[PDB]
């Protein structure tokens, strides 16, 4: 597998490192749940970063939520070029950043323990 | 009277020693030079190794072989060859390996004298043929007798692989038993005061290993390949301790004709006197004056103490058979009344030991040893049965019920870990007697203090 | 990149188990080896399955008779080695319970023995109506059925339940094996069996956190103040029938994902429980994990109060030892989770160098943890063995080492400070409180009087005077401050007691309805 590229990799490169040094939840047992993972936090995260409304409706959705809204704000206060940028540039910041992730922790990832199909 | 009866229960609560291997570790740590291997479960070593950095905080050389669940279905000696091969790679100056077992690779039936001849003809000729390498047996099952008879096993073992007559000599063999570095150097003390030279196992002294600016120092032993070979010359052994020492004792008596000296464990002045006795005997060398006056300098300090406060002091004994034996003669001799001892493994000879004889031919009041023994044998009886206790003797594992139940303890025995620096100081001898007496004073002191019991009395005795 | 020691050349293998975080690299770029078989004979840092079943998970619970069907010395040799408490008088320290098995068990087998024991324990113990019993090497091996003698004395006496653990010391290539089995027996065997009083609208498992020296209490402390009902603790001051009940949780807060993760991820999918990874080390994670556990619940206020009072007490503590130990290099040479909880934060909050982290028995997932949070540059480390450590030891010279007892001692030789990663010194080491007395402990290490003077050769004819009986030390470490540092009017050392956590036992919680 070959590493994502994205024109906004410079400030990928940043946000890759933030996670990488204050998160866990990118890091859970499994391939399909880090997917999930990934996916639905990084969602959040960007729904939050781009005003647009969020949905907290089983547990899980709040359990991600709340890993999401703490990113948003480190991004906002660490990173505060992110709060010049447009709905349009954030959004492909974020879609940048879930491949970079999305790269690391799973199609990138040299962890082989990832696809036992027991827990 | 002194009754002997063995523990009820079938079970263990609260374990007053552990299994046969720790005790074969034990004897390989005092050898120079020596790094055992234990053939079993990553923890029969690893935990071991922790009891000994309890006891000293350092860490002696042990390796394992790594069983695991292959191996455990279908033999392990492969885990063995493996382990050999890696531990000679990659410590050059490695001269001795026992190869230890554990409950696992004695149930599964691996063969060690086997896979030991292989690699002698085998590995050990073809990768290491200009190397001094001595692969010593120790079949140490976990599911008989403890610590202690795993001690006595492999100090015979050693013995056993070492042992030559090639030149007589007039040294002899001192078998120390599984004592203190404190007591090596009491025990050095005395042979050199009598003149006797002797080949003494084990030379653990330098255990308690320096700091040096240059960061170099380890704690190792000093008992060499020479000192064990040189074992078969000597014109008797010295066994102090009968429970880690007869083995050894009786092999080269029956090999080589080495007459066994069996005990007493020199513990107070009177055992201590018995051991300077049977020196003489032995070597025909006469006891000095100066042995005659360091006597008394411990009788004086043993008078200061004796009728004014250890009389009829009622105490707990528990740890090594030769150790709770060895105390209880003395506390009888301080005019103490030992009521309780636990023997706590499953030794069949303790019923056989002369100086048992003796506490139950000559034992006036309610006393009990208990064969077989655990902690719960001591607690329960405090808790459920009324005894009633001023001091307990042992090791550190016991110390919840002295905390717990407000009966002060001295620590003795193996391992020592709940206070500071005790291996430095002896147990054995007229140094020991001192040691002992004054200690067990002490912690009377400290807890007449505490409990506000007379503690206005301490000031002219 | 892979590191090889010069050690570890007559053992290739060894290369696959070491990387060095080079500049610009990336987890897909290197990761060591992991959860692998031991070599023999290379003095490997492990220990047995029975360990990490027994040893580390099992015995915290508080009100349990811990039994282990074997000979006695697995028992002993797992006796007061440990620092998990519990507010039920230390009982798991205290008590412990082997069934002595003998050499005609071997043959015939010891189910009858095992059965005695079990009655003579809950005989000698009449206040205990829980057990544990964990397999070892010696019963695996001789096949008696645990888990029907357990059944038949819970037929004939109901009023006790009697788990089993059937994890012995060669299933596996070390703790790890251990973890596994007693997380899937648990919630096999015993998760669902009990329905637990409600107290409260917020209710959580916390998980994997074994309570050394009070780090559950103080975690727990936090969690009460934020009105949480604690349903259980996994297994750190834990209760068997609370752990029977972990099914009703709302929400599970791990933290030592290592030990743990196993019964998280069975409870999402048995249960639908969701997932939470914390930690509980440094003044950032654990204010980020409180933050998030309050704003689950909707009650951030509640946490955003602790975190205030909390950072404003000790901050200007641990900045006193911030400023004296920045640029110190650390090996963070736990066992497992901790090496990724501190690497990050202790960079960030004490102002050390992370120069090496190491894992005994932990999976690549940990190292994928430890190297993300690493600086470029660190060693990491799997399945370490002696000659590695003090090879380790030669080339980075840190100047202190969080490690075991055992190895630090191996250290001491070599004139490198420790501290006891495992046991802590003066813990417990968890909470806001507790990284101030982490940090005063590593500065009393690195700056130890006594450490100054081992390196003083008395021997050399060129050794300078020395005119004073004594350095403080201050002396030693406030050299070369900044005059706005040294004479701070805020910063100042640790103001508090011996023990930190007796004051919680006794500490009122107000019900927020
Ligand atoms: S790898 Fe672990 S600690 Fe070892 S035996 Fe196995 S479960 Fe136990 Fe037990 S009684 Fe002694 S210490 Fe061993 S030799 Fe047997
Ligand atoms: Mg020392
Ligand atoms: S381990």
């Amino acid at each position: 597998v070959e590493a994502p590229v994205h024109p906004m990799d410079a400030r990928i490169d940043e946000l890759t490192d933030y996670i990488m040094k204050n998160c866990l939840w990118q890091f859970h047992s499994r391939s399909w749940d880090r997917e999930r993972q990934n996916a639905e936090i990084l969602k959040k995260t960007k729904e939050l970063l781009c005003g647009e409304p969020v949905d907290l409706s089983t547990s899980h959705d709040r359990c991600y939520w709340v890993d999401a809204v703490c990113l948003a704000d480190d991004y906002r206060e660490h990173y505060p070029w992110i709060n010049s940028m447009s709905k349009e540039e954030i959004g492909s910041l974020m879609q940048g950043l879930k491949d970079r992730m999305d790269y690391l922790t799973i199609t990138g990832s040299l962890n082989e323990e990832l696809s036992d199909k027991h827990y | 009277t002194c009754e002997v009866k063995e523990k009820g229960r079938v079970g263990t609560i609260n374990p007053i020693f552990t299994c046969q291997p720790a005790g074969a570790q034990f004897v390989s740590i005092g050898i120079k030079d020596c790094i055992g291997i234990v053939h079993g479960g990553q923890g029969c070593v690893m935990f071991v190794r922790l009891i000994f950095s309890q006891h000293y905080k350092e860490s002696f050389e042990l390796a394992s072989s790594s069983l695991h669940e292959d191996g455990a279905v279908f033999g392990a000696c492969g885990r063995v060859e493996e382990a050999v091969d890696v531990l000679l790679s990659r410590y050059p100056d490695v001269k001795v390996v026992p190869i230890i077992t554990t409950c696992s690779t004695e149930i599964i039936g691996d063969d060690v004298d086997g896979v030991i001849k292989k690699l002698n003809e085998g590995l050990l000729k073809e990768k290491f043929p200009d190397r001094e390498v001595h692969l010593i047996a120790m079949h140490t099952p976990s599911f008989v007798g403890s610590m202690i008879s795993g001690y006595d096993v492999a100090v015979r073992d050693v013995v056993r692989h070492f042992a030559k007559r090639e030149a007589p000599n007039d040294k002899i063999n001192l078998l120390t038993g599984w004592v203190n570095p404190g007591d090596v150097k009491e025990l050095k003390h005395l042979l050199g005061e009598m003149d006797i030279e002797a080949n003494v196992l084990f030379e653990i002294e330098s255990f308690d290993s320096p700091i040096l600016p240059d960061g170099s120092a380890v704690s190792h032993g000093n008992t060499t390949i020479e000192d064990l070979i040189d074992t078969g010359n000597a014109r008797a052994t010295f066994a102090l301790n009968r429970y880690e020492g007869t083995k050894a004792a009786e092999y080269l008596q029956k090999k080589f004709e080495i007459p066994a000296i069996i005990g007493p464990t020199p513990i107070g002045i009177r055992n201590t006197d018995i051991f300077l006795q049977n020196l003489k005997k032995a070597t025909g060398k006469p006891i000095p004056q100066s042995l005659a006056h360091e006597r008394g300098v411990a009788i004086d300090a043993l008078a200061d103490l004796t009728h004014m406060f250890l009389a009829e002091k009622r105490v707990a004994i528990y740890g090594a058979p030769d150790l709770v034996i060895g105390l209880a003669e003395f506390c009888l001799d301080l005019e103490m009344k030992p009521v309780l001892l636990l023997l706590g493994d499953d030794n069949s000879k303790y019923v056989d030991d002369p100086r048992i004889k003796a506490l139950q031919e000559n034992v006036d009041y309610g006393m009990e040893i208990v064969t077989n023994a655990d902690f719960w044998e001591l607690e329960n009886r405090i808790k459920n049965e009324g005894l009633e206790l001023d001091l307990i003797l042992g090791h550190s594992k016991g110390r919840f019920i002295s905390i717990d139940y407000n009966i002060p303890m001295l620590r003795v025995g193996f391992p020592t870990y709940d206070r500071a620096g005790l291996f430095r100081y002896p147990t054995v001898g007229y140094g020991g007697a001192i040691w002992l007496a004054e200690q067990m004073a002490n912690t009377l002191f400290a807890d007449m203090e505490h409990k506000k019991n007379k503690e206005w009395v301490l000031n002219v005795w | 990149p892979h590191h090889e020691f010069e050690c570890s050349k007559v053992i290739p293998e060894r290369k696959k188990h070491a990387v060095i975080k080079g500049k610009g690299e990336t987890l897909a770029d290197a990761l060591p080896q992991g959860y692998l078989n031991t070599i023999p004979g290379s003095i490997s840092e492990r220990g047995c399955a029975y360990c990490g079943a027994k040893h580390v998970i099992g015995t915290p619970m508080k009100d349990v008779i811990h039994i282990s069907h074997g000979p006695v010395g697995c028992t002993y040799d797992t006796w007061q080695t440990k620092r998990y408490i519990s507010d039920n008088d230390n009982f798991q320290l205290k008590y412990t319970y082997a069934t002595d098995v003998k050499e005609k068990h071997i043959v015939f087998g010891a189910e009858k023995l095992l059965k005695q024991n079990i009655i003579e324990a809950f005989k000698a113990f009449p206040q205990i109506k829980r057990m544990t019993i964990y397999q070892t090497c010696a019963t695996a091996l001789i096949g008696d059925d645990i888990n029907a003698i357990a059944e038949e004395v819970m037929e004939e006496m109901p009023e006790v339940d009697i788990f089993v653990c059937n994890s012995p010391g060669f299933a596996g290539p070390s703790q790890s094996g251990g973890h596994h089995k007693i997380n899937i027996a648990w919630i096999n065997q015993k998760v669902g069996t009990v329905e637990p009083e409600i107290t409260g609208d917020h209710v959580i498992n916390y998980v994997g956190e074994y309570n050394i020296q009070g780090d559950q209490e103080v975690m727990v402390d936090y969690f009460k103040r934020m009105g949480i009902q604690v349903l259980s603790t996994f297994t750190g001051n834990g209760s068997y029938d609370g752990l029977r009940a972990m099914h009703r949780a709302h929400l599970n807060v791990l933290e030592c994902a290592r030990s743990a993760e196993y019964i998280c991820n069975e409870l999402r999918v048995r249960y639908g429980i969701p997932r939470l990874d914390i930690d509980g080390f440094g003044f950032k994670p654990l204010a980020d994990s409180l933050r998030k556990i309050g704003m689950f619940f909707g009650i951030e206020d509640r946490a955003k109060a602790i975190i205030d009072e909390e950072v404003a007490r000790w901050k200007p503590e641990l900045d006193w030892y911030k400023e004296r130990l920045m640029g110190k290099k650390v090996c963070l040479w736990p066992g497992g989770s901790k090496l990724w909880h501190w690497a990050h934060v202790i960079e960030e909050e004490m102002g050390l160098k992370v120069v090496s982290v190491y894992t005994k028995f932990g999976h690549q997932g940990d190292m994928e943890k430890g190297i993300a949070r690493c600086g470029e540059g660190t060693l990491a480390i799997d399945d370490p063995n002696e000659l590695e450590g003090l090879e380790a030891l030669e080339m980075l010279k840190p100047d202190i080492i969080l490690t075991g007892k055992r190895p630090g001692e191996v250290a001491k030789k070599v004139r490198v400070p420790y501290l006891n990663a495992h046991a802590y010194h003066n813990g417990p080491y968890k909470g806001f409180e507790g990284w101030v007395r982490f940090a005063r402990d590593i500065y009393n290490a690195i700056y130890s009087p006594i450490h100054q003077l081992s390196g003083i050769d008395i021997t050399k004819d060129n050794a300078p005077e020395w005119g004073n009986g004594f350095r403080t030390r201050q002396m030693l470490s406030d050299g070369n401050l900044s005059d706005a540092v040294r004479n701070s009017e805020t910063l100042r050392q640790y103001t508090g007691g011996y023990d930190s956590v007796s004051k919680l036992r006794e500490r009122e919680y107000p019900a927020f309805e």
